[PDB]
């Protein structure tokens, strides 16, 4: 039978300036917990730091669709474990997780 | 308009017509199974995007397991 | 009907409205309700003696039965008379959504 | 709804319809009811866990509250869903009078 | 304030043949317990016996109105206590009482 | 049509219009008096000739005393 796939709860503040710096664990400090628009969507957390300051991104996103020109492996994982991405002059980190508010606790 | 199996709908040939979803719930405590099939209206689904009434046993409290569905006559169980 | 203006003013053992605050996260586990954090849902509690805001004819009958026979363990029950809606805010994707959910807050109790 | 066909068939602790016979004279002290001598009025009894024939949204909410917090002493209550009339006969002066009184017999229970 | 005077419950079988004979106490054996038609009405019991057989009467009746050409003293009494009445070749007894089903228990 | 005092009828200037009778009830247990005034419809008077709802404390069970009336605005008490 066609059981309804129900979307998850994720932090959804998008691009926000963050104080998360040189830490093993970070809280999102995103007040917006959203029911994702689409059933297959999962939680995403993007950590970016340049020469100036730091930015943190929180979104619902489709697993098999590129975000920042990157794939989403380990999206079935219940915790958001960050992994480094190669960008020139740009410190890049991203995690994907399939649990309610899992992108609130960002683990390095 | 959806068409769901309704065990209570004796005059309606065990079917209900709704604009929402079909529902099932199963109670299991020491050799017993309580089957409950009905229609839920879209106003009674809170919210429409993810109704709390449809939250399974892993979310609600592990007393009974709930099943929600959008297919026709889907809310009946037979092994 | 037995309302909040009478129940919260003078407290008594018999069927009445009673205060209850529910924090969506801390009590229900709902992490999706953005606003408000919690609300006074209240409830009904207390025994139902004869003619105490009796709901139906059966409530009056069963009530009288428990008056002359209080050891029968059968009596009318303290239950919400009329209820009021709660307005909630939640996010779906990016767009905030404001809904009004009816029958969320008890304001009066009866004996059914 | 939880009806007599389910409650009287398989008995259980949770909210359900339960049999009760009331003799008008012996239990209510009504010496005026000529016919019948007594009747099955029944009642509702039993606790209300989550989603057990919940009446309103509050019943679902308060029910869930008592599921995660059963020590809160606040829960929905077993109460008549729909009722049936009883036809009675009594004498006024010399002329017999037949009346039909609605909401006398419980047939189904809910959790409000 | 004009409080509604509520009528009483009395036995109302009217003229019925009875086995009540030479006894200090009698049951009416009247299955009909009636709400009296008029508020001021009270219970009445009439015991009559001739040369042949016995008859017992049970009625609602107005206190200040003659029944069988007789007055109704002691109608305010809660019990039905019978009192003999003078009739040629006719053993006559009557009581009046103001209580629910008080004319069910006839006392001599 | 009767006109009775109704303590609940805030929008109706504390009056109700019925085709039955006016009602009063008084609860008395250790320095307390609960006053309750309303209208009772003729269908809710069982029977119309002598309603059981109007049976006083000497008949009902001596918990509260009940007062029934057919006069206008009669169901209010003041000493």
């Amino acid at each position: 039978a066609g059981a309804v796939k129900f979307p998850q709860l994720c932090k959804f503040c998008d691009v926000r300036f963050s104080t998360c710096d040189n830490q093993k664990s970070c809280m999102s400090n995103c007040s917006i917990t959203s029911i994702c628009e689409k059933p297959q969507e999962v939680c995403v957390a993007v950590w970016r730091k340049n020469d100036e300051n730091i930015t943190l991104e929180t979104v619902c996103h489709d697993p098999k669709l590129p975000y920042h020109d990157f794939i989403l492996e380990d999206a079935a994982s219940p915790k958001c474990i960050m992994k480094e991405k190669k960008k020139p002059g740009e410190t890049f980190f991203m995690c994907s997780c399939s649990s309610d508010e899992c992108n609130d606790n960002i683990i390095f | 308009a959806l068409q769901c199996f309704c065990h209570l709908c004796t005059k309606d040939n065990f079917t209900c017509v709704t604009d929402g979803l079909c529902f099932v719930s199963v109670t299991e405590t020491t050799d017993k199974v309580i089957h409950n099939s009905s229609c839920i209206a879209e106003i009674d689904l809170i919210p429409r995007d993810r109704p709390f009434v449809c939250a399974p046993s892993s979310k609600t409290g592990s007393v009974t397991t709930t099943y929600c569905c959008n297919q026709d006559h889907c809310n009946k169980i037979e092994l | 009907a037995l309302d909040t203006n009478y129940c919260f003013r003078n407290l008594e053992e018999n069927c009445c409205v009673r205060p209850l605050y529910i924090d969506f996260r801390q009590d229900l586990g709902w992490k999706w309700v953005h606003e408000p954090k919690g609300y006074y849902a209240n409830f009904c509690s207390g025994p139902c003696p004869y003619l105490r805001s009796a709901d139906t004819t059966h409530s009056t009958v069963l009530g009288l039965y428990n008056t002359l026979n209080p050891e029968a363990s059968a009596s009318p029950c303290c239950v919400p008379q009329d209820l009021e809606p709660l307005t909630i805010l939640y996010y779906v994707g990016r767009t905030p959504k404001v809904e009004q959910l009816s029958n969320m807050v008890v304001k009066s109790c009866k004996c059914s």
